[PDB]
Parts: structure tokens; sequence; C-alpha cells
């Protein structure tokens, strides 16, 4: 949720190599409109403090390498979209 | 052959029968205007020297009825008809 523990993520692994950020930017509506678990109901009804989108906050992402929707796009072509990032940079040439 | 008549038409390779169509009209096009309107006009073009040497006189126009589908003995597993292909698109999770 929060930016700082985001960017401190951000630069511990790129000491190491690259990192990328992908914003599921899924809709909270949808999110808890889906729920099959009743987490975001007991959030609701209290029964469960500070739960993000209903208490706590969601620092929303600035600048995230790539930016996609479980609302708008399938699990199967957000995934395209990632492969199609790493393949732009090189990551899946041939060894 | 004249207007609502039935003919087959049949495959050179096997001989098999593949399609009925049914004769809507038998006209002489101008070969010319088709030179000049539909491939640029140039006598070198490969669809125009087409055209002259190996298009017939007359064009038979008229709707079809499926006998039969080709056969073809290479690369069946690679040849696709649109249906199939959109089969093919589903089953791949493709959008």
């Amino acid at each position: 949720p929060y930016e700082e523990s985001r960017k401190f993520a951000r630069d511990a692994v790129s000491q190491a190599g690259s990192f990328f950020l992908v914003h599921v930017a899924t809709p909270l509506e949808h999110c808890e409109q889906s729920d099959k678990r009743g987490i975001y109901a007991a959030a609701r009804r209290g029964e469960i403090k500070g739960f993000t989108g209903v208490d706590d906050p969601y620092e929303t992402p600035e600048k995230a390498d790539l930016v996609v929707d479980f609302s708008k796009q399938s699990v199967r072509s957000i995934v395209h979209e990632i492969i199609l990032v790493l393949e732009s940079q090189g990551f899946l040439e041939r060894q | 052959l004249q207007a609502g008549s039935r003919i087959t038409l049949r495959d050179f390779r096997d001989d098999r029968n593949l399609a009925i169509l049914t004769i809507d009209d038998i006209y002489r096009p101008d070969k010319t205007k088709e030179a000049k309107l539909v491939f640029g006009g140039d006598p070198e073009h490969p669809a125009i020297v087409y055209l002259n040497n190996t298009v017939k006189e007359f064009y038979i126009g008229g709707k079809i009825e499926a006998v039969n589908k080709l056969n073809h003995y290479d690369y069946v597993a690679l040849r696709y008809t649109p249906a199939e292909l959109r089969v093919h698109f589903d089953k791949l999770g493709w959008s």
C-alpha cells in the first residue's frame, strides 16, 4: 500500500538486477464485489480493523513499469503484457 | 450452360466433386477495363498477363452450395479455415 515500502524494494533489488513494478489497478469495487472469502465483508462490518481500502490507505503507484486491470484485461493477456516487457529488454533471448 | 443451370465444380487433382454452383448469369467482361481499373494497366503486370493468356472469355456468376472440402496432403495440421482458426484463438485464450 505505501510508496515508501515499494521504493525501498526497488532500490534493494536494483543492487542485484532488474526490478519491475506492475500495478494491478483493478478498482476497489470490483475487488470487493468478487471477494468469495467474505474478508471485505468482515472489514465492512468492522470485524477486521484497518483493512486496506476500507480503513487503511492504498497509496496509488505514480510511475510503475506497467499498469493493468483485471476488470478490463484477463490474466492471460496481463501475463502477455509482462512477458512482452521482459522480451523487449532482452531477458527472454537464448542463453 | 445457361441461367438457372446447376453445374458441379470438380477438383482436377483427385477428381472429387467439390461444390454445386447455380448460374445467375453468364457475361463476357471487358478484359481491358479490368486490367486497368483493378490491376493498374501495365501489360507486364502478372494478373493482367493471366487475365489475357489464361482467363477464358466468359465469367459465370452464381451462388455456391458445398459438397466437399478440398483435400490437401501438405501440412494439414498447419492449414486452417476461418472457423478452425477462430476456435484455435479461443483455445489459446487470445483476444
